[PDB]
């Protein structure tokens, strides 16, 4: 038969399942809704482990339970009473013999030890992957240290001592590759001559590589804490989502820089060379699976100042028109082709983050926090699972590093790019549009001629890499 | 076959804008949503006895990608310009959204509706009359909606379709 | 995208976690933090086909030895890991092999035998002895180093091919 359980009066996690406290979806069960007590029971269940559930729960629980309360509940879960001796044990003891204690030994082996180990696994995952709770609440960290540091008994000892050390390391807190990265490529600007760095003087291959390293690092820095609760949209977004906002602001700045390079090149022939170079950079972004970079370029080419430049468009080579068209088609029909391509490539890649943001926000906004059943309010856990499916996808693409060498001067050049200067956004984008009208006026105004501004060769070195010995 | 209308929702972030399309497209009567499922943003409707397909673009959450606005707006035939009735800044943002739409579409007469959205029980700071006056100065309809009761939601989208049909 | 459920099993300290983290993050973990149960995901193209690997990293410490049926039921294929400088971990392999067969009620479970820590000179399990065992199981034997990456992709992606051809 099944093991007997402690009385629900002394141990709250032994209450029977009912539709008043847990609802399952239609081979482990998937929880649709439940009380916090039932969620924590299933988080630390004696019959099976559920590492996905641990990640989902630790990512999303603050929408229904405070960190201090979670710790109290898992400590309560850990403190399981042992059963009293059975009749057979009693009779042995009365005869001066040692009891077999068969039921007690089974309950220790099959209930207490798995539940306690799974509580410790929650603690371990909490500290390793969601340490911000403890960074933001020093008293919570003290309580966790005290709980772990006072667990007795040899069965848990290896993990107790390990978790103690992990906590201490987290308080005061290297890549290997299958091959060598390719050689850094140089064009007109030579190494160390940062004052000449520009769109046409850096090698287009190396522009795309260094922007991909930068954008990959920005992508990889975004933690789920910046996303759950839609906090990047709220009044404290600069406090709660700084890495996400830094990533988005880089993307915006690069798009505006591409637009500024185009419309400030007043000579038609030179502006064609600028646009052609940008589409070559886009080609390398595609080769590197840097989808953020691909869309940075597409957004610039679809912007109001650039889109209308028909005289420039007319001179772009047909093959480059095709490259830009197939990049734009990734975004059509609500990113249908982008989503399929992301799911087919071999990482490393740099996803476009905006789709994730919209899907997290709409999942949060479009589903209720609780479900009302039989007069009880149950936590709607399916909504949280959906959010954590998105944060899990994000994290999956954050693991793989690019095998490309950093060029510190090129990296600094793009880190410090500031196309808007001291201008406000409206002032600057009006300026870009007025430049567009200046260099290619609306019909029937005649097309003016403008002097060249670049003194160096406009011919691209191309985007196929070179390899000396 | 039936006409498809590409509608675009624009407006300030962080003030419940997304509830407009969610409530429309929703199982009206089951408060639930998976935005990831292909065609959680397409809805077949009958407006004045004529069946059509609404394809709604709502990039709520991407407001900080400000250089993508042109790219997203370019896809649309008609626009819902949404502000929150308890957020005066979102109302003051409307003028620049409208100017940007006119620029992207290269037209002074783009089908659009002004939508005042009640997203919580916090005190209203934009009165109906202020928003009506603004809409009239633009020559466009004004619809107020609730983010919780679905009131006004069908009126907002159907009014926009009528603006497109009568353009 | 086909999804593959891989499970990494073997005695405590043989490098199951270091192997997995090397595969996932290209990083070698120097610390020995005993696992309870961890899970990872990896999108990767193998033989021209994109798939999604779900990798379960399990507990090798004997104190967790009564909690294995539950993960063996879910797994499609198993990396059976020992360390080539630890003869006891090699002797523990057959206990994992037999338990997997019992739980899945099958003589034909996708498996790869992995001899880890092959960067270390002081070997105590000879390749021939491990290869003989692998042949008796009908499975390949791959020596790996979580430290240097030697053989790591080969071990995991060979297991994927086994599941695919099962
Ligand atoms: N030299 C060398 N050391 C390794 C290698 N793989 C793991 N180690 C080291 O061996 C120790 C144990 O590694 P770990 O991955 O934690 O082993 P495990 O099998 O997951 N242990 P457990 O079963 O307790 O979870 C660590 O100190 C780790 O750095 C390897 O290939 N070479
Ligand atoms: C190659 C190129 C395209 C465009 C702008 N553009 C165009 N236009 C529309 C208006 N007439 C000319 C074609 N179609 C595009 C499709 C996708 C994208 Cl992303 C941008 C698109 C503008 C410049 C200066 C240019 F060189
Ligand atoms: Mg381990
Ligand atoms: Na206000």
């Amino acid at each position: 038969g099944q093991m007997r359980l402690p009385s629900a009066d002394v141990y709250r996690f032994a209450e029977p399942d009912s539709e008043e406290n847990i609802i399952f979806e239609e081979g482990i069960p998937i929880i649709k809704a439940g009380t916090v007590i039932k969620l924590i029971e299933r988080l630390t269940y004696h019959m099976y482990a559920d590492p996905n559930f641990v990640r989902t729960f630790l990512t999303t629980y603050r929408s229904f339970c405070k960190p201090q309360e979670l710790l109290s509940l898992i400590i309560e879960r850990f403190e399981i009473p042992e059963p009293e001796p059975t009749e057979a044990d009693r009779i042995a003891i009365e005869n001066g013999d040692q009891p077999l204690s068969a039921e007690l030994k089974r309950f220790r082996k099959e209930y207490i030890q798995p539940v306690q180990l799974r509580v410790l696994n929650v603690c371990r995952h909490w500290v390793e992957h969601h340490f911000y709770d403890f960074e933001r609440d020093a008293y919570l960290l003290q309580r966790m240290e005290e709980f772990i540091g006072t667990v007795r008994g040899k069965a848990m000892k290896k993990w107790v001592e390990s978790i103690t050390k992990i906590i201490q390391r987290k308080k005061i807190a290297n890549i290997t590759f299958q091959s060598s990265p390719p050689t850094v490529e140089w064009h007109i600007s030579r190494p160390g001559h940062i004052e000449t760095f520009d769109l046409l003087t850096l090698h287009p291959i190396e522009i795309a590589r260094q922007l991909t390293l930068l954008e990959s690092d920005l992508y990889r820095a975004v933690q789920p804490s910046e996303l759950v609760g839609s906090v990047w949209t709220k009044e404290d977004k600069e406090i709660n989502s700084p890495n996400l906002l830094k990533m988005i602001r880089h993307t915006t700045n690069l798009t505006l820089w591409f637009e500024k390079c185009i419309v400030e090149t007043e000579n038609l022939e030179e502006r064609v060379a600028v646009v052609s170079r940008i589409i070559e950079i886009l080609q390398v972004f595609q080769e590197l699976n840097n989808f953020n970079g691909v869309l940075e370029v597409v957004s610039a080419m679809n912007s109001s100042p650039v889109y209308r430049l028909d005289h420039t468009f007319e001179q772009i080579p047909s093959r480059q028109k095709k490259i830009l068209e197939e990049a734009h088609e990734l975004s059509e029909d609500h990113y249908k082709k982008y989503l399929a391509k992301l799911r087919s490539i071999n990482p490393p890649c740099v996803p476009f983050f905006g789709i994730y943001l919209t899907n997290i926000l709409k999942t949060e906004e479009g589903n209720p926090e609780v479900l009302k059943r039989h007069g009880k309010e149950l936590i709607n856990f399916s909504k949280r699972r959906k959010v954590a499916e998105i944060t899990g996808e994000i994290q999956q693409y954050q693991n793989q590093p690019y095998c490309l060498r950093v060029e510190s001067d090129i990296k600094r050049f793009f880190e410090n790019l500031n196309p808007m200067g001291n201008s406000m956004e409206k002032e600057f984008t009006d300026y870009l549009f007025n430049k567009s009208l200046e260099i290619e006026p609306r019909n029937p105004k005649p097309l003016p001629r403008f002097p060249k501004k670049y003194s160096y060769p406009l011919k691209s070195p191309g985007v196929r890499p070179s390899n000396p010995r | 076959g039936m006409t498809e209308y590409k509608l675009v929702v624009v407006g300030a972030g962080g003030v419940g804008k997304s509830a407009l399309t969610i409530q429309l497209i929703q199982n009206h009567f089951v408060d639930e949503y998976d935005p990831t499922i292909e065609d959680s943003y397409r809805k077949q409707v009958v407006i004045d006895g004529e069946t059509c397909l609404l394809d709604i673009l709502d990039t709520a959450g991407q407001e900080e990608y400000s250089a993508m606005r042109d790219q997203y707006m370019r896809t649309g035939e008609g626009f819902l310009c949404v502000f929150a009735i308890n957020n005066t800044k979102s109302f003051e943002d409307i003028h620049q959204y409208r100017e940007q739409i006119k620029r992207v579409k290269d037209s002074d007469d783009v089908p659009m509706v002004l939508v005042g959205n009640k997203c919580d029980l916090a005190a209203r700071t934009v009165e109906s009359r202020q928003a009506q006056d603004l809409a009239r100065s633009y020559g466009i309809p004004y619809i107020e909606t609730s983010a919780k009761t679905r009131q006004g939601v069908e009126d907002a989208f159907y009014t926009l379709v009528r603006e497109i049909r009568q353009h």
